[PDB]
């Protein structure tokens, strides 16, 4: 019984992932006993705005005393965490079905609280808060008592008016792919959960910059890989490698249609796109035509790649390249007329190797 | 909604047919924008929902005058396309077929009328044809459209197609009153409306100016090369309807190249010379295109940079005119 | 009239509190703050009941003279904010405002808010009539003073900005004076010690991990790699791409028009003529210097491409294509 | 009598153009596998529900079951006419019906008055309101002996897999000349004037439905003499001129000063200018087929028949390529253009450039 | 009285084909209890998204209980596979005339199971659901109940609001041509049904990746072969046999026209697909062009025209093949533009006749 995303849930300030300067500033103003009166924490959805606003709730409430470090103890901490203070009032505009809405829970704001030093409002995508309540928040922040506190989330910080963000701190919460690799290899160990170090990569750069996806989508590779992560049940729904693309426009330049073909069924076993292989294609020998002109050409990823590029750059004369780029732009513009899109490609192909500058076709 | 004077030759044999039973039930009106087109269709219907004609027209008491007057009547009815969408709905056509089914309120004919029917979709149009086909009886029908070939053949078969333009010198002196401006500009108006004098007059409306902007910028760009320099005359919400005038010198140019005796912009005969001195006649069908093709996009596509576009379509005109260079074809 | 700037204000508001207090700028910040200082003062005498009425081209002569009983009738001190249009008072509002202008006296405190009026504008029955009586404060700093002004507001926050990371707090977040007062105060909670040195603020800028602009400077032939990065790090700030292709595009527009005119007048008075070079000058030159006319023009196509592809299948991951042509404007090009 | 009524076809020997979908419904019939429910597509116009009737009357003859139907018998009769006890007929298309699908499909499991099935013909099944649409697979998995359904959709896709997999669907696809060749037959055995263009024009305006073709070429007897004539065809419709024809000729010979020309006048008697193009574009093919084969020009064409030939035997196949090429572009971005004349001066001008031995360029 | 697309209509999770993925991701839930409250199916139409989520509901009102192998003769089972089930709310957002539209078939949601377990909401496409009665499934999305379960479908996943796919578990259907031609064979194999396989591919080829429209288009085939799968059968339904095509292509190479019009003539006889005549003569020339390469190329049912085809491809030059293929594309170009398909598939031809590499057609 455990589940590693809710295993996880930071308990602490000292172990939430990368997110330092917001961190450092929040657990010294906890140390210090300063704390404005509403915080406004913005990011995609995905990073732990909520996440980082409860450890906050959870440093101003700790019964050990206002604190950067939170024992997870104490009842106050153990419920926080829970989500069932009663104190911590959570509203989240989002929703269409609330019991009793924003306008209601704010009425009560002057109202001390029934436990613990402050009585902590946290309202997710508060962008989200009707008119008739975002009001309400607008005129407790010109007169807010100094037992309550906001710690105010959102997607989307421009849509708030300055009335709200002159009167908040705004904290923005930026993930590195290979951060996330870094916390994916440790959660499955903790689980001893089988792990290939692809797998995690392929994951890592699945969830756009977030643990949140990262370990829902984890939990999802999981069920499909059966008790394992494998890199193929990961690359069953996240493929690249069986991709020839440029072992393609190698073997094109090399001109060895044997393999060229050999390459294309391969391709085609795996129920490719055919149209996006011409496009990775395309924007590869673009961007060998540039590596010509300039050596600063080489990308955030092309590191397992460089070799075989940098080969390609100096080896291959730049007049050859724009007559291969011509022959595969064209190729991909016929191709929805082909009678079959494979047979296009196959054919595009055969249209390099017969107008290939070394090694051409021969005829009796 | 005005009515002109050259509607009358027209209004007559229209009315000359309803008078002595030779009307035809449904009629197709073909017609260039502001011919009047609009008010023929009006003019027509309040004849025959008068219950006490006078002869040629109305009355001005009767119930129909009367409620015709007032607009709102139970025997008129508008078929104008859904608010909000380009086409006409299959629905308001059912709606109003079975809304003549049942007699006529005041006792007499009811008439239909329709905006534009190269405007609706495919299946409002058989949804529609069966109605002609079962004519209830006394009934009366208003098509109406600029282009007739883009309808359906079988549609145009049960209506009955009325050519709606007036001869140059009379649309000439007839616009000479309206607003007072060289003959010369008054005809260069009248040809950049297929002959429409309504919308001629229109184009004066600071349009001229606005007009007479643009071929002092164009004489400067075509013996000087930079075209760019258009961008200010073009660049501006009336960007189609000026690219559209940038054309017509091109398409001028490029007929006088083959020593074709009608122009269109007889407004400024020397920069049409000049221009085909300058462009040879590919070079100019190159521009043209561009010039159409860009337009167009402006028009259709929901919001792409009106500047961008313009100062690519600018810039790229100016690569055409430079020696070497190989131009488009058209394509599919 | 006394005409003053945000600072000069709170100095003002002590000798005495005005008929009428128009706020008139741009700034979401100053006009906020000005507003803040001025009620601050009012509530403090007996001003309890505040009013707000925002004036449209569209608004009926019904509801000033309905407004104008509300506020006629009601027997003590009370406040009005009204509300001037975006695009700022028209031959009828001038009216409007006046008729209103005449329910003043010592018992009711104007304040009118909106961005700067035209000097003709400001000829209006109304504005000249508080211009005996009122006080304007000009809510809109230019590049000499963005700095003074960090220095000023940081000093009051008790921070020692050295000068330079101030330089780099303001080349970061350039005119977006809300950021640059949070990061004063985030850079409070990073060093309680309050000694903001140049090491230790460009640290905290640098790690905080930009403006569209700064991918574009980048982009000015500045070597791609930094774009890239910017412009693969303005994914993760969450912009939409469309609001940064017309930041490419009024910048690169700006560089075709400039680059035509070599020999048309010396860059010097050309940059004065286009009112941007405002630092960006050497930059903007630096980026003249080494594209050609035609690698420019390259550089107008793929942005059109990519204009019409995020605008034609709305949705064809135009991404792919800013990354592409942010490369197309450090490297030279090819007729392919 | 009109030609749209009196040629219903009464077997699927007349029928016209459906061969593989009727040699299944023959053998169907023949050897006595008929299916729960037969499922037609294609657009409006096709036989869907003609082709529907005749498979009807081929069920409930009393001759038997059989792909021939007497059309004599009773049962026949009654069926052509439309109105027959077991051949219930609902259109779904209708917001006045009766008693409701829901209402008809209730008595589904009772006996047939006058036959071995009560058939049910359902046009644009996929228009069905839902609480009924289901009635029918309560049925279909599980439907009785004496029934059968015949469906009519003018898209298949808006019909759930639940039905599109319980039934034998057919699709029904006929060239211009196929509807041109029928036309004639009807007016030859009908003893009515006819004209050779004239069948052209109202076969290709009736956009592959004999169902429509007759109804054309019924006002055509109508509007004109009762006589199938070019004048009359044309006038429901055509230039009814030699102006496709002499356009050509001058755009050949690069005269532009009267391609121009008889833009102009063209234009003047408000023509299609899509029709013109099309016009050029037929006339542009069949001189390469008489330059290919010199019998190719055929029945009504006899009146331009020198003309045609004088161009087949002067101007270079290569080239009339060329010219049909930059036409059929020509109309494709014929709404691409400003206004439908200069897209037609567009292109017409194209032609006369790139055009070997043609206009030149100049300081 | 039976047709294969009823016949074969999946009954278990096993019968279905090739989406292994999604399958067992739906059976790891259906056996662990793992049941989220709203399972969302994308993919284009064809492939079985509907189909796929009854064998879920065949599952979840099951009377042997929740499983993922379900009874095919429970009553529960028999009613959902004949789509009437009580519980089994059956709503198509496509229909413009519903008795009563998904606000009003939504209002009840909150109401109970009369037979099933679960109260399950197959919904065709529901980013064509109107405005007003989406809102009402967001609403009982955010908060559903424990008996209600929602089975959404749709064709383009991106049409629906972010709001909306963040609450459901997403799974993506993708078939290949022989992976249904595989299948055709073996069912026909199964049913003592004859057949050639160059009339399967064609069937294969017919349906695209639409297994449903496979057997439906296989159905058709036997009613008009009369209990045989021939290629003269099914050729006929749709395409020119290999050698009706083949003699076209060689009548074009050797420049004779009259025989070129005289088969397109006795071709318009049997009824044809214009544009497929054009795509067959496209592919043959693709295969001549694939084999003066690699004499290896041809295909196994090509033997009957392997002599024909081997001819031309040791006669023939490349570069010649090359235009016939160009011209015939440009011709396919063409075809919606030209007066008539018909017509315009001449013309194609009497181009390759015009501008023929060997002999052309003459000129005083």
């Amino acid at each position: 019984y455990q589940v590693l995303a809710r295993k996880w849930r930071p308990q602490t300030f000292a172990d939430v992932v990368g997110q330092e300067h917001v961190l450092t500033a929040l657990a010294n103003g906890l140390s210090l006993g300063r704390i404005h009166h509403a915080y406004l924490f913005s990011g995609t959805r995905g990073v732990g705005k909520t996440s980082i606003a409860r450890l906050l709730a959870k440093g101003l409430n700790c019964e050990t005393g206002i604190t950067a470090t939170p024992c997870g103890v104490c009842d106050n901490c153990r419920e926080i965490e829970q989500g069932r203070f009663v104190d911590l009032i959570e509203i989240d505009a989002a929703s269409r079905t609330k019991v009793e809405d924003t306008r209601d829970l704010l009425d009560n704001v002057q109202y001390a609280p029934a436990r613990g030093r402050f009585k902590v409002y946290l309202i997710d995508e508060v962008h989200m808060l009707s008119r008739h309540s975002f009001n309400a928040l607008l005129k407790t922040l010109e007169e807010p008592p100094e037992h309550v506190k906001f710690l105010l989330a959102t997607t989307d910080p421009q849509k708030l008016p300055v009335t709200i963000l002159s009167r908040c701190l705004q904290f923005h919460l930026k993930l590195d792919v290979e951060q996330i690799r870094h916390q994916l290899e440790h959660i499955l160990n903790e689980e001893h959960i089988a792990h290939e170090p692809r797998a995690l990569q392929l994951l890592a750069r699945a969830a756009e910059g977030s643990l949140r996806d990262a370990l829902s989508l984890t939990d999802q590779a999981i069920a499909s890989g059966d008790g394992q992560v494998s890199t193929q049940a990961v690359s069953a729904m996240l493929t690249l490698d069986d991709d020839q693309a440029l072992s393609l426009v190698e073997a094109m330049v090399e001109a060895n249609g044997e393999r060229v073909m050999a390459l294309i069924n391969e391709a085609a076993a795996r129920g490719i796109e055919w149209e996006a292989l011409l496009v990775e294609m395309l924007g590869l020998l673009h961007r060998i035509a540039m590596v010509q002109l300039s050596p600063a050409a080489l990308g955030n990823d092309m590191a397992a790649i460089e070799l075989r590029m940098r080969e390609l750059a100096r080896t291959i004369p730049p007049t050859d390249i724009q007559l291969y780029y011509q022959t595969l732009l064209i190729g991909r513009k016929e191709l929805p007329y082909a009678p079959d899109r494979r047979m296009g490609v196959e054919m595009t192909l055969l249209r390099a190797l017969a107008f290939h500058p070394r090694m051409p076709l021969p005829e009796p | 909604m005005r009515w002109y004077p050259w509607l009358r030759p027209d209004f007559e044999k229209l009315v000359a047919s309803y008078q002595a039973g030779r009307g035809h039930h449904a009629l197709l009106i073909q017609a260039l924008p502001g011919m009047g087109d609009d008010a023929l269709i009006y003019a027509l219907s309040r004849y025959l929902l008068c219950q006490q004609p006078q002869g040629h027209k109305s009355c001005g008491h009767c119930r129909g005058c009367q409620l015709m007057q007032a607009g709102t009547h139970p025997d008129y009815y508008t078929l104008a396309p859904e608010k909000g969408k380009n086409t006409l709905g299959v629905d308001a056509v059912r709606e109003v077929t079975e809304k003549l089914n049942e007699h006529a309120r005041l006792g007499g004919a009811k008439v239909v009328w329709v905006t534009d029917a190269a405007l609706l979709t495919d299946a409002a149009a058989n949804a529609l044809l069966k109605t002609l086909e079962e004519p209830p009886a006394e009934t009366w029908f208003f098509l109406a459209t600029r282009e007739p070939e883009r309808l359906l053949a079988t549609l145009r078969s049960r209506c009955r197609l009325h050519y709606l333009p007036p001869p140059e010198q009379y649309a000439v002196t007839w616009l000479s009153r309206e607003v007072t401006m060289s003959q010369d500009a008054l005809l260069a108006a009248l040809r950049l409306s297929a002959g429409s004098p309504g919308a001629a007059l229109a184009l004066f409306q600071d349009n001229w100016q606005a007009r007479e902007t643009l071929c002092q910028a164009l004489a400067y760009s075509v013996p000087s090369g930079d075209w760019y320099s258009l961008l200010a005359a073009l660049n501006h919400e009336q960007a189609p309807a000026r690219l559209h005038w940038l054309a017509t010198l091109l398409m001028d140019a490029l007929k006088r190249h083959h020593g074709a005796a009608q122009v269109t912009n007889v407004d400024v005969p020397g920069l049409v010379a000049e221009l085909a001195n300058h462009l040879s006649p590919s070079r100019l069908q190159a521009i043209l295109g561009d010039v159409c093709h860009i337009r167009e996009q402006l028009m259709s596509v929901t919001g792409i940079n009106r500047e961008l576009l313009i100062t690519d379509l600018l810039l790229r005109i100016e690569h055409y005119l430079q020696p070497g260079v190989v131009l488009p074809v058209p394509h599919l | 009239m006394i005409r003053l700037y945000p600072e000069q204000l709170r100095a003002q508001l002590n000798e005495g509190l005005r008929a009428a207090y128009l706020l008139l700028g741009n700034d979401p910040l100053l006009l906020q703050e000005s507003q803040d200082a001025v009620r601050q003062v009012a509530a403090a005498q007996g001003f309890e009941e505040h009013h707000t009425f925002s004036i449209d081209p569209n608004t009926d002569w019904n509801a000033i003279f309905s407004l104008c009983q509300a506020m006629s009738l009601f027997a003590s001190r009370q406040t009005l904010l009204l509300l001037l249009p975006e695009n700022g008072p028209n031959a009828a509002i001038n009216e409007q405002l006046l008729t209103l202008t005449g329910l003043l006296h010592d018992d009711l405190l104007l304040i009118v808010r909106g961005n700067k009026l035209s000097k003709a504008q400001e000829n209006a029955a109304w504005f000249t009539a508080l211009a005996n009586r009122s006080v304007q404060v000009t809510c809109q700093p230019e590049q000499a003073q963005l700095p003074r002004w960090v220095a000023a507001r940081a000093k009051q926050l008790n921070l020692e900005l050295d000068d330079a990371a101030n330089q780099v707090l303001c080349y970061c977040y350039e005119g977006n004076l809300l950021a640059l007062a949070q990061a004063l105060e985030r850079l409070s909670l990073l060093w309680p010690d309050g000694k903001l040195t140049l090491p230790r603020v460009e640290q905290a800028v640098n790690d905080a991990a930009f403006t569209p602009f700064h991918w574009v400077d980048a982009l000015l032939m500045g070597k791609s790699k930094r774009a890239l990065h910017i412009l693969q790090q303005l994914r993760l700030e969450g912009s939409e791409p469309v609001i940064l292709l017309r930041t490419l595009q009024r910048e690169l527009l700006l560089l075709v028009n400039l680059k035509r005119q070599s020999a048309h007048t010396p860059l010097r008075a050309l940059f004065d003529k286009h009112r941007v070079w405002q630092n960006r000058r050497g930059m903007m030159g630096e980026a003249l210097n080494r594209l050609s006319q035609t690698q420019l023009r390259q550089a107008v196509q793929l942005l059109t491409r990519t204009e019409l592809t995020l605008k034609q299948d709305y949705g064809q991951s135009v991404w792919a294509e800013l990354e592409g042509l942010s490369l197309l404007l450090c490297h030279k090009p090819l007729a392919d």
